[PDB]
């Protein structure tokens, strides 16, 4: 209940915090002042459409790693076990794995951008 | 090839690193002599209870006691 | 705990519910199956804490694992259909009927 | 007692903070042939009290576009996660002793994340949009290496307890050890943060201040004080896990006192980091952070496994 | 001059060592002139929980000893 | 697609099912399963076409269901018993939602509206792979646990597929989906009886692979899709109608060959067990499904049709497709009726 | 259907060591050389019959070879192991590295005697 | 199962964790190992439907263990029962159980 | 502090139910990290702390990739929050009320057996080991590398093979 308590002093910081910002001040709202910026000119179009991602292989591989970091995880137990040659190979066998597949994305340019 | 890992010791020498030490980590446990007190350290780490046996009568080699003679003598972990 | 099993089922049943009910959106429904991913993982986590058997332990980490390989295959494939069609929607998927 | 000790841990760090500002400006003003605030103070020393004042003063902006829900929650998760980062912290006897405190630390940034990624899309706009992507793009590149680096570290510690760093480092640093992890943790808590060279969230002549665009006021403030909470956070990191302290049970604020100073250290670094050198690109980011850090990263790996093994160093469990 | 940053890096080192002194002290003064018991396994919760029954006041840190 | 790609693929496709039945675990059962998944959707989508992303889509987005509602039903029994394994005194509705996603994962009606679609978005081959090899373990399943499921559900979903393929196999003019939904009564076949000896399962799987295969590389020869290509055959290789009519009427089960011998034990089984009415049921819609091989046999091999200018060109020039085996495959169907007391 | 048997509450009352954790962990390591044999006969009987209830006076016996050992420590070098685990009850974690010169006094007072 | 590739070869890639009392890491007992046990050295030469009601009640007191319905049911009642004692006035609560015992060791 | 449990599990029913009513994928990827959150926590309070953690960042990393993907392709001009429409919010409001009238049901028709509110947090940890050392979630996962090795070569092939699956659909 400790930690619970920290966090919930740092959330009911944060809060008092905004409530301040928002009805200490004063206000003079008006369309002009609340519409979006895009440099002193008005934009042409709306920010929610399509904008083209062209890391996305990149971020699927990422996924992978991160999962791959879940599997490597586990060796600080896995290192106080009485085998310690098959988790040595296993290690091994993973670490090679997961190079190989970055050599293939990086020779057939995964790791290059969609232009 | 001399001239190739000579080029390549210049031109990435990130992958070079990588590869060396990769073929390190494989070679060298199968080099030292320390790496066979690793097994052992971590078998004789007791973490559960030893369970005592049973006098059949037909025990010589086991101990009687923890400090008699008999029984692994851990003093290969002394002085290591 | 039977609660909490019960409530976390409730939960699979609510996410399956929704990846089988479509909407517009395919990225809703690779969601609701990772929510169902996910409250498998837990129930089997749970199961294992409980019985104390860590031997299924290595289990959850291996759905984990393929559930994540789903979701990369998927939206690859979503991907694709953006290529093509540009817009998400699973309605202009129609064309393989005739 | 536990909220005294709340205070004790929370009112200075802000201090901290405050006066990382401060200090920022002015070595940036010396490395610039200029002298920093040395006016609204003695030598400066009330400025960062009048900037928060004066922001809090201000109007805060509620756009039409926006999510006003996202927009106004994510500062404060912001803030939140920087102030619970502090949390498990050894100097030397924490606040909190967990377990697993390394992987607190990553889930809390990884979850500190989202309050750029949501206040860039809550904010409707294009180069809040153009921040928020370059985030993610960002944590893309730096997650795997933070994590990969920090297991090759704690795999001659032998847990991810942070107070265990301690004994692990009673008679030595784990930076000679490991120079290239500390290395590539470094640029990793520089690509983290969102520090220059590695900004490109707020970068203020590529984007016109990304995902702050449309906030001005406190909510701003906040999102400005987590970041320099942050950084003390990482400094703070690398000098409990490569640069350790002496613990000396009996004279304990000794250690918290060379953890000052090398926190101190390395922050002013992190200074020195922003007045030196110009900005990366994002997509130079993703070539760097994978193809010359990852590849070193596994095969570091692969050597801090074989270690304690042919070295007979396996470490302890407790 | 470059010494007159030494004000901002003083408060802000003074601001730094305070955090961990600070419960130092704290847990020496609640738990007494003792260090904070951690738990990591279950079996120094046993001790502790052990202790606690043992002192007749429900505090693990009085610490009979041969007196019994 | 390289030669490094094909091999990590085709070793998945082929570890799958290899993983499912060599695992007595039914998380690694479930693993298998998910290879076959992923490992089948790149060659899905190779030709990149908007038919190839849908029928892709499809597929994945109906498996991947059926997987979770398969792990729900192992993570349901190790909650209850403990263990990996469907044992008896397991719940039925655990074992009914096992058999379920099987059959949404098999393309059994009344889960079979995806099957001919995704076999129409794909190349011949992959779907041979798709109505043959994918097939097995997903049977596998079943036929690791065949004294435990419902003989209900069993047999209205057998009841459903037999019906639901005969009726849609009648006005398909694309040949894809008349073996999508050929493979969608067959497998009703099976799954009738998979209670009931399952060795007849085996067999009637052993034997629809071996019509089918040959079907598909008599398609190859020429890409072959429609009514209207397959019956430009007396031109382009007329060779080939011999062995197409029998492994159709085959296929359909008329006597003399080897295709009705698994509807007939099947039916002999049945009625072993007193299941005379849905028996009868089967029996007499499997005439419909032959009624569509006829007018195809006819179109191609009793009526030769118009044909073209253009089809000389092909005269002119020399093949090498067929591989050696549909020799083999075509003639150990049609030909192996009376060696059935060694097949069983 | 078949009712549990238990111990009655005078089956259970004993003289019990009422000593802390650190007081402890100091004479553990001449507690399981002196007490060995009792203490290991408990053990086999606790694990080779899986019941409490068939070993309650082996834990008796174990309870009373504890009270005549830390008898002997308190008749003879009290002070040394005062000091010692004192010394030892000051960390988070009960570390022997920590106090390792009071070990010496302790070892060297209950050597010389017994 | 189906291949029995691991039967004929001797391998366990993965017969060798399929319950509860099999192989924990280090030897940490799960729950119900001995009635899993004993259930499964019931049911052994035996093969399923004559298993299923020669060894019912081993698997019953298994079923017990694990899942554990009887016991609720059982605490229920008496939790039941005590709270109309008590808001009848009936029950009185001793000291070691409102809060204050005598702690044994 | 009973039921801390029963309330975690109830807003880890709120967070998918909140996804299975489907709103753009950006308050969907909120649902689903608040209820890894969830299943962290609870996992933590069975005596779970690896997992827990791992889930929580497994699902983080992946609502990253979610939301730079749903910029791209999953994105209208008007995304459809749960308040969007009258229809979603009833039913949202409808499911809620529906689940609490379906305990306070199954509550009454079994005194006890499937759901106890009246014993509550009595049955979670189930006979811990009062007494133990080398015991907590870790040692299970570790067993990965030693007397489990076939669930980590064949994890290993499923992300090996998807990164050649991921390049040739993406081709
Ligand atoms: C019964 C199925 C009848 C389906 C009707 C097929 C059909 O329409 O005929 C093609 C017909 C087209 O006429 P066509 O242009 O003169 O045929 C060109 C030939 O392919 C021209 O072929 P070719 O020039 O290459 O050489 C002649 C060819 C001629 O051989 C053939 O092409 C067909 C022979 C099949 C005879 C089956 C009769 C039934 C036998 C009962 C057993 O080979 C032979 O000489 C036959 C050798 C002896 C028979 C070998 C058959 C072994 C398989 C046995 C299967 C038995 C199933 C019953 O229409
Ligand atoms: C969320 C996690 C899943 C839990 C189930 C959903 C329960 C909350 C739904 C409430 C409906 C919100 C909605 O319709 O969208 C409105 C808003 C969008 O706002 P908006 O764009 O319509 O602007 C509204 C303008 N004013 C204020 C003037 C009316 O989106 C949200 O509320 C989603 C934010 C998260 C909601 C959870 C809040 C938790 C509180 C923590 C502080
Ligand atoms: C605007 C809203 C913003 C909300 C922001 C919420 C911020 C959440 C902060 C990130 C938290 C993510 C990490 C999860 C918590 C840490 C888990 C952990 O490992 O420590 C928990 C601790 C016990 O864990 P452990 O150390 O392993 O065991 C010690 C045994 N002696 O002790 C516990 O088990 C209890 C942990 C409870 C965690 C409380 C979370 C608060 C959520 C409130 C919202
Ligand atoms: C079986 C009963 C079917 C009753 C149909 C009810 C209509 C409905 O909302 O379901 C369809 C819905 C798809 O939504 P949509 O296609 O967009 O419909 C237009 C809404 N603007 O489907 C969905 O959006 C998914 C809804 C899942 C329900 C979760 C809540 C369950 C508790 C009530």
């Amino acid at each position: 209940m400790n930690l619970y308590t920290v966090i919930f002093i740092n959330i009911l910081l944060s809060l008092t915090l905004i409530l301040v910002a928002f009805w200490l001040p004063q206000m003079n709202l008006y369309s002009e002042k609340a519409n979006p910026y895009e440099c002193g000119f008005d934009p042409t179009s709306s920010a929610r459409l399509p904008f083209s991602m062209k890391f996305f292989l990149v971020a699927i591989t990422f996924l992978l790693f991160d999962l791959e970091i879940a599997l490597l995880l586990p060796l600080p137990w896995a290192i106080q076990t009485i085998k310690t040659s098959t988790m040595m190979i296993m290690a091994f066998i993973l670490v090679t794995i997961l190079s190989l597949g970055l050599a293939y994305e990086w020779t057939q340019k995964g790791l290059e951008w969609t232009e | 090839i001399s001239a190739f890992l000579k080029n390549a010791w210049a031109k990435e020498p990130v992958l070079v690193v990588s590869f060396s030490v990769w073929g390190l980590a494989i070679i060298m446990p199968m080099i030292s002599p320390y790496t066979k007190y690793a097994s052992m350290i971590n078998k004789a780490t007791p973490y559960n209870y030893p369970v005592p046996v049973r006098d059949d009568g037909n025990m010589p080699d086991v101990p009687s006691h923890p400090q008699d003679p008999l029984g692994p003598s851990l003093d290969w972990l002394k002085n290591l | 705990m039977p609660s909490t099993f019960f409530n976390l089922t409730m939960a699979f049943s609510l996410s399956l519910l929704g990846t089988l009910m479509f909407r517009s959106h395919l990225m809703s429904t690779l969601l609701c199956l990772e929510g169902m991913v996910l409250s498998l993982f837990i129930m089997t986590s749970v199961t294992s804490l409980n019985s104390n058997s860590m031997s299924s332990m290595p289990i959850p980490i291996t759905i984990l694992v393929f559930a994540a390989c789903e979701a990369a295959v998927g939206l690859a494939l979503l991907v694709k259909v953006s290529n093509t069609y540009g817009t998400d929607y699973v309605q202009n998927l129609n064309l393989l009927q005739c | 007692m536990f909220f005294i000790n709340i205070l004790t841990l929370l009112v200075p760090i802000l201090i901290a903070m405050a006066f990382l500002t401060l200090v920022e400006r002015k070595i940036l003003g010396y490395m610039q042939l200029r002298k920093g605030p040395n006016i609204v103070g003695p030598y400066g020393i009330l400025q960062p009290f009048a900037d928060a004042m004066k922001l809090f003063m201000k109007e805060p902006m509620r756009p039409l576009t926006t999510s006003m829900s996202l927009f106004i929650i994510a500062p404060t998760l912001s803030l939140t996660l920087a102030l619970s980062l502090w949390v498990p912290l050894p100097m030397p006897h924490p606040l909190i002793n967990l377990n697993l405190g390394i992987l607190f630390i990553l889930a809390t940034s990884s979850l500190s994340v989202y309050s750029i990624l949501w206040s860039g899309w809550a904010s409707n706009s294009k180069y809040s949009l153009f921040g928020a992507l370059r985030a993610v793009a960002q944590t893309i590149s730096y997650e795997v290496t933070m994590a990969i680096i920090l297991l090759s570290v704690l795999l001659m510690n032998g847990s991810y307890s942070l107070q265990t760093l301690i004994t692990t480092q009673e008679h030595m640093w784990l930076l000679l050890p490991a120079w290239p992890m500390a290395m590539m943790w470094f640029i990793s808590t520089l690509a983290e943060t969102n520090r220059a060279p590695f900004d490109l969230t707020e970068g203020e002549s590529e984007l016109v201040s990304g995902f702050n665009v449309e906030y001005a006021a406190g909510p701003f403030a906040l999102f400005f004080m987590a970041e320099y909470t942050n950084i003390i956070l990482m400094n703070a990191l690398t000098t409990i896990i490569f640069l350790g302290p002496l613990y000396y049970i009996n004279l304990p604020e000794l250690y918290s006192t060379n953890f000052m100073m090398e926190a101190l250290l390395l922050s002013s670094t992190f200074l020195w980091i922003r007045a030196s050198y110009p900005r990366f690109r994002y997509d130079q980011l993703m070539h760097l952070l994978w193809k010359n850090f990852l590849p070193l990263t596994l095969a570091l790996c692969m050597w801090h496994i074989s270690l304690p093994i042919f070295t007979a160093g396996v470490p302890p469990y407790m | 001059m470059w010494f007159e940053i030494l004000p901002g890096l003083a408060i802000m080192g003074v601001c730094l060592v305070i955090p961990g002194v600070s419960t130092a002290y704290i847990h020496k003064f609640t738990n007494g002139g003792k260090e904070k018991r951690v738990a990591r396994v279950q079996y120094q919760w046993y001790l502790m929980e052990r202790d606690r029954r043992i002192s007749g006041v429900n505090r693990y840190y009085v610490s009979k000893g041969l007196e019994n | 697609m390289n030669p490094i790609t094909l091999a990590i693929i085709y070793f998945t496709i082929f570890l799958g099912p290899v993983i499912t039945m060599s695992s007595t675990n039914l998380m690694l059962m479930w693993v298998g399963l998910e290879f076959s998944l992923l490992a089948i959707i790149p060659m899905l989508i190779n030709k990149k076409n908007p038919r190839s992303t849908e029928a892709a889509t499809k597929y994945f987005v109906t498996q991947a269901t059926a997987s979770m509602i398969i792990l729900l039903a192992i993570v349901l029994n190790y909650k209850q018993l403990g263990t990996w394994m469907f044992q008896q005194q397991t719940n039925g509705l655990i074992l009914n939602m096992t058999l379920m996603a099987l059959s949404m994962k098999l393309g059994l009606a009344p889960f079979h509206f995806w099957l001919p679609e995704v076999t129409q978005g794909i190349p011949l081959h992959m779907g041979l792979i798709l109505l043959t090899w994918q097939k097995i373990a997903p049977l596998s399943i079943l036929i690791q646990i065949y004294p435990l499921l419902n003989s209900t559900i069993i047999l209205m979903l057998a009841i459903t597929s037999i019906f639901m393929g005969a009726w849609g196999g009648l006005n398909q003019t694309q040949m894809r989906k008349i073996m999508a939904y050929s493979s969608i009564a067959h497998m009703g076949w099976m799954l009738a009886i998979l209670p009931y000896n399952p060795s007849l399962t085996l067999l009637n799987l052993m034997i629809y692979i071996i019509l089918t295969a040959p079907m598909f590389m008599a398609l190859m020869l020429n890409n072959s899709m429609t009514i209207n290509s397959i019956s430009l055959l007396w031109n382009k290789t007329p060779a080939m109608l011999t062995m197409i009519s029998l492994m159709l009427l085959s296929l359909g089960g008329l006597p003399p060959l080897t295709g009705f011998l698994p509807k007939w034990i099947i039916i002999t089984e049945l009625m072993k067990n007193n299941c005379l009415i849905m028996a009868t049921l089967m029996a007499m819609m499997a005439l419909l499904n032959l009624f569509f091989y006829t007018r195809l046999i006819y179109s191609t091999s009793l009526t030769m049709f118009p044909t073209n200018n253009n089809s000389k060109m092909m005269t002119h020039q020399t093949k090498t497709k067929p591989n050696l085996m549909f020799s083999t495959l075509a003639i150990m169907s049609t030909m192996t009726l009376p060696l059935a007391p060694q097949l069983i | 259907p078949g009712i549990v048997e238990l111990p009655t509450l005078e089956e259970l009352k004993v003289e019990e060591v009422k000593v802390s954790s650190a007081v402890l962990k100091a004479a553990a390591h001449h507690y399981g050389a002196q007490c060995d044999k009792t203490n290991k006969e408990f053990m086999l009987c606790r694990w080779e019959e899986k019941d409490p209830r068939r070993c309650l006076k082996e834990g008796k016996l174990v309870n009373g070879c504890a009270l005549n050992f830390f008898r002997q420590i308190k008749s003879h070098c009290a002070e040394p192991f005062t000091e010692y685990w004192t010394c030892l009850d000051y960390s988070n974690m009960q570390l022997f590295r920590h106090c390792r010169q009071q070990q010496a006094k302790f070892d060297q007072c209950v050597l010389d005697k017994l | 199962p189906f291949l029995d590739i691991q039967k004929k070869l001797g391998i366990s890639l993965d017969r060798h964790f399929m319950f509860l009392s099999a192989e924990q890491p280090y030897k940490n007992a799960a729950r119900c190992h001995a009635f899993e046990k004993e259930w499964i050295e019931c049911a052994h030469g035996i093969g399923g439907t004559r298993a299923k009601k020669e060894c019912k009640i081993e698997f019953d007191d298994f079923e017990e263990c694990l899942l554990r319905y009887k016991t609720m049911r059982r605490m229920h009642d008496i939790k039941k029962q005590r709270e109309k004692l008590m808001k009848e006035g009936k029950y009185t609560p001793p000291p070691h159980h409102s809060g204050r015992e005598e702690p044994r060791p | 502090m009973n039921n801390y449990i029963f309330v975690l599990s109830s807003l880890f029913l709120v967070g998918c139910l909140g996804l299975a009513l489907k709103p753009s994928p950006i308050y969907g990827g909120l649902g689903l990290i608040v209820s890894g959150f969830v299943g962290c926590l609870m996992v933590l309070g069975f005596g779970g702390s690896f997992l827990g953690l791992m889930v929580f960042l497994i699902y983080l990393g992946g609502m990253l990739v979610v939301f730079g993907y749903t910029t791209a392709m999953a994105t209208e001009e008007y995304p459809e929050t749960w308040g969007s429409n009258w229809l979603i919010l009833g039913f949202l409001v409808l499911g809620v009320i529906m689940e609490v009238f379906l305990i306070c049901v199954l509550n009454y028709y079994d005194e006890v057996g499937v759901i106890n509110l009246d014993g509550l947090g009595d049955w979670l940890m189930y006979e811990v080991d009062d007494v133990g050392v080398m015991l907590e979630g870790g040692i299970g996962v570790a067993a990965m590398y030693s007397c489990a090795t076939w669930m980590m070569v064949v994890a290993g092939w499923s992300l090996f093979a998807g990164i050649f699956i991921i390049i040739e659909i993406t081709r």
